[PDB]
């Protein structure tokens, strides 16, 4: 009661000299008033109102005001430009953190009538300022107009290292106390359970980031691949492939001369992946979508299109074996379609093994059971169908 | 007032408890997996971390707690051996 | 040594166990009325906990890539996590897509796999709450134990005045 | 010294469900009753369906000890070299190690409730009673751990409790869906344990549950605590037949049937059967 009636002229005294004042006046202003509260924390023990009861809510608004003023203006001035660009997202953060340091002195303070602001300053700033944001590099180029495919993937994974970036300060901004108790009060203010403040921008963020520039990324992948896929597709050899029997070498250690240009051009663009910055989930689901792909492309547009000796479907495994190799798994993994391949290479592999020449006979190919050939290759992932359509190109003579 | 622990048979009891926990969380991902209805989860499912959430979670804390408390003074001891020699 | 990421899951939750421990003998230690007869123990509570965020972040990051990883193992399988909008709500994970022609040795495989995750996922709920209830445990602890100095520093300046002198004449 | 340390390997092995690591430890305690004891009660109460027939063999066939005569220090070093976590727990300080291990021993006897422990037979019977205090409706649980049992394993007194204790409370269970813990049901007053056995026998619609409860649950019971006449002197009455409807009719000549069967050899419960039947039909 002391402390506070002693406060109390000098609330007058400041509060008719300071309801009118430069707002950036202002804010020294509050910054020594919340210093000396700091100081009547400490030094001269006193808890009760502070000097900030003085600001009328019409000043609270007003400057809450000019701050969401400045913050827009501070926005569009480091997004205002293309080349802003590969910058933007840090000094974005820079800009939060400044107005993280610009407001946690006002967010050091108790108060009750301003925790109202806080909320404010919450959603009409961190709320605003990241969902204007994420609209921008969502809706953004700083590209030339005539621009490459290349560039398409860059620039889109330029975007989700933005997002990335930025989203990693999201959630430490959410892991900050000061927002923690912003979302504590609210939740006990009104009735909800909102685990975060956006939930949604973040939300967002994930999805953009997981389906839409991945698929994008992957379709553009599949594209260019395609097209670079036209001649290997056209490749007929496969057939009368006979053997470059080279003592000292493997069969076919090298992949089919019109498959190495893809193979160098996927190899340069996932070392860009690789070297740019993904949470490694999108990284890995990207990647293995390319090897579920080119897995579909090997095995329809060329396994089944076209006839193979012994030396075919080995170049034709290497071949795939590098283009898998380029997609190498990152520390540990299978993957249902390269088991899947591998089983079908397998199979085809029956018809230079004169060892389990037994179910060659179509009666047991009519009879539909094949527990005993399945216990031959450790077969997992194939049904029957499949199996009778390998032994019938094996019959007619497919496979020479 | 030294602070005895014992940590020994309250990690044996959380070992239990967790073991139970495990083997209660595999009978029901069990039920669920091969629950033959692909479409809706069973109530054993949610159910498990529906009750024994916070009892698996403070009984892991409860043992991990007590075997880092254990391996504190177990490491004291070490150091108090080695000094010793 | 190819380390699963359930491995690595079970390493960070081991390290976050730790951690666990150690900022709640933090607490403990500011639960325990010390006088300075302080700053750099609330420091490495905040180093502790930008560590917990950053493990927490590492945590969720592996877990995702290991629940596509299971996906991509298992062919018949579609698991979907669904992240819980409420506190009070655990999280989810709807297996959408299963085949019973799966092999019975990597069905169980797949099962214990889908056990540990779910360990895992629920542990990290619960771990998730429990952080928070260890936050909001330190805040609070911070409004205790703020107002328990203002006590202290009370008492001591009152029995000092009291000491000093009172009108101790009648 | 080795004693405490492998009795607290035990203690971790047991805790941690590991059959391969307690196996070998199961003839290095130097007497099979503590290790059982420790191997009962600290066990995970639920630890499978069975995953333990292993130590009933270990109990059954141990005749030639004719395994890798490891040295018990062997033992202990390439345990904790496999086991980091528990070397802390192994590698322990001085006599407040002991001081653990005796803790340990007066919580393992508390919970024992002062049970010796002889063979297999108290130990599976402890077990199962000290599981159904958790076990909702399970009294087969341990079923295939005396259903394969070998010859002069198990005494007939174990199996005639099984048969005419666990099998009845089982069955009148699995009736009634409750949750009668064995404990509280051979606990339980034959008073209100036939007051609650004889409770909807009348709304038996059928001839198969009235005639069964009674085959396998109260029959079987009666012969085992010798209760013939004491239930019939209860029950077998006037006031339990108030021969009101056709259906008491029909489960008191059932009953009387049943019972006669079973009364052969007492000549006082056949009288005193009689004389309850004359009675009821003279009253009713």
């Amino acid at each position: 009661q002391f402390i506070n009636y002693v406060l109390q002229p000098i609330r007058d005294k400041v509060r008719s000299t300071l309801f009118q004042n430069d707002l950036k006046t202002l804010i020294v202003l509050i910054s020594q008033i919340l210093a000396t509260d700091k100081n009547l924390l400490n030094s001269f023990h006193y808890h009760g109102l502070g000097l900030v009861s003085l600001i009328s809510d019409e000043v609270w608004e007003k400057w809450i005001n000019y701050e969401v003023e400045m913050a827009n203006r501070q926005f569009i001035n480091i997004t205002k430009n293309p080349e802003d660009f590969p910058k933007s997202s840090q000094n974005f953060v820079k800009l939060i953190n400044k107005i993280y340091d610009y407001l946690e002195p006002f967010y050091d303070l108790d108060f009750d009538l301003l925790v109202r602001y806080k909320l404010m300053t919450c959603s009409l700033i961190f709320m605003n300022l990241t969902s204007s944001y994420l609209d921008y590099i969502l809706t953004v180029d700083s590209l030339n107009e005539t621009r490459t495919k290349e560039q398409e993937l860059y620039q889109t994974m330029a975007k989700l290292q933005h997002v990335n970036f930025v989203y990693r300060k999201i959630k430490s901004l959410s892991s900050n106390f000061i927002f923690i108790q912003l979302t504590d009060i609210v939740n006990s203010t009104e009735s909800k359970k909102y685990n975060s403040l956006f939930q949604n921008v973040e939300n967002d963020y994930e999805k953009a980031m997981s389906t839409d520039m991945q698929n994008s990324i992957v379709h553009r992948i599949q594209k260019l691949l395609k097209e670079t896929l036209r001649n290997y597709f056209k490749i007929s050899t496969w057939s009368t492939l006979e053997m470059s029997v080279d003592e000292n070498i493997g069969p076919s250690s090298v992949p089919s001369a019109e498959l190495v240009n893809s193979i160098n051009v996927l190899r340069r663009l996932i070392n860009k992946l690789d070297s740019m910055d993904i949470p490694l989930a999108i990284s890995l689901k990207v990647k293995n979508e390319l090897l579920n792909v080119i897995v579909n492309y090997f095995t329809e547009s060329i396994l089944k299109l076209n006839k193979f000796n012994q030396n075919g479907l080995n170049q034709f495994l290497h071949d795939f074996k590098s283009l898998s190799s380029i997609l190498s798994l990152p520390s540990h993994a299978t993957n249902y379609k390269c088991m899947s391949l591998h089983e079908l290479v397998k199979i085809l592999k029956l018809k230079y093994d004169p060892n389990n020449q037994q179910f060659l006979n179509p009666e047991y190919i009519k009879t539909g059971n094949f527990t005993s050939l399945k216990e031959a290759y450790s077969i997992k992932y194939l049904k029957d169908t499949k199996i009778q359509d390998a032994l019938y190109r094996i019959i007619y003579g497919n496979i020479l | 007032a030294e602070t005895s622990n014992d940590p020994f048979l309250s990690y044996v009891l959380s070992s239990k408890q967790l073991t139970n926990l495990n083997r209660l969380r595999r009978k029901a991902v069990t039920k669920q997996l091969g629950s033959s209805d692909d479409n809706k989860v069973s109530e054993e499912f949610l159910r498990y971390q529906h009750t024994y959430q916070r009892e698996a979670f403070e009984y892991l804390q409860t043992k991990h707690d007590a075997h880092k408390i254990m391996e504190s003074q177990y490491e004291q001891y070490q150091s108090s051996s080695k000094t010793r020699r | 040594m190819v380390v699963t990421f359930l491995q690595d899951l079970e390493v960070l939750q081991d390290a976050l166990l730790n951690n666990l421990q150690k900022l709640s003998a933090i607490s403990r230690r500011k639960e325990s009325g010390e006088s300075k007869h302080d700053e750099e123990e609330e420091i490495e509570f905040e180093d502790l906990v930008n560590i917990i965020e950053s493990k927490v972040s590492d945590f969720e990051s592996v877990l995702k890539c290991s629940i596509v990883e299971m996906t991509y193992k298992y062919p018949e399988l579609k698991l979907q996590w669904e992240k819980s909008p409420r506190y009070d709500q655990c999280d989810k994970l709807h297996i959408v897509k299963l085949d019973k022609q799966m092999n019975e040795d990597i069905y169980a495989q797949l099962v214990e796999e889908l056990d540990f995750v779910l360990q895992f996922v629920d542990w990290f709920y619960c771990y998730r709450l429990k952080v928070k209830e260890i936050l909001r445990q330190h805040h609070k602890r911070d409004l205790a134990w703020n107002d328990e100095k203002r006590d202290r520093a009370i008492k001591f300046h009152a029995v000092d005045y009291d000491k000093l002198h009172q009108g101790t004449s009648s | 010294m080795l004693e405490e340390q492998l009795y607290l390997l035990a203690c971790i092995f047991a805790s941690r469900a590991d059959t391969r690591n307690i196996k070998k430890l199961s003839t290095r305690l130097g007497s099979q009753s503590k290790y059982l004891e420790i191997l009962c009660v600290l066990w995970p109460e639920l630890d499978d369906p069975k995953n333990l027939l292993f130590l009933r063999e270990l109990e059954e066939e141990v005749q030639s000890p004719e395994g890798e005569e490891t040295t018990d220090e062997d033992v202990i070093v390439e345990l904790l070299e496999s086991d980091s976590s528990l070397i802390p727990l192994i590698e322990s300080d001085t006599t407040t190690r002991s001081n653990r291990y005796h803790e340990l021993q007066e919580f393992i006897s508390k919970k024992l409730n002062n049970k010796t422990l002889e063979n297999f037979e108290e130990w599976l019977r402890e077990r199962i009673l000290i599981c159904n205090e958790m076990i909702p409706e399970t009294p087969l649980l341990y079923s295939v751990l005396w259903e394969t049992a070998k010859s002069k394993v198990l005494s007939t007194k174990f199996i005639g409790w099984v048969e005419g204790v666990l099998k009845p409370l089982d069955h009148l269970n699995k009736r009634l869906h409750l949750i009668f813990k064995i404990n509280e049901w051979e606990k339980m007053p034959d008073s209100e344990l036939f007051k609650i056995i004889f409770d909807g026998v009348e709304d038996m619609q059928g001839y198969i549950g009235i005639a069964d409860v009674i085959e396998d649950e109260l029959a079987p019971t009666l012969s085992y605590g010798k209760k013939w006449e004491t239930f019939i002197t209860e029950f077998f009455n006037k006031q339990q037949f108030s021969l009101k409807s056709d259906t008491n009719y029909q489960l008191f000549i059932k009953l009387y049937y049943s019972l006669e069967k079973g009364v052969k050899d007492n000549s006082e419960a056949s009288r005193k059967l009689q004389s309850n039947v004359v009675d009821i039909l003279f009253h009713n």
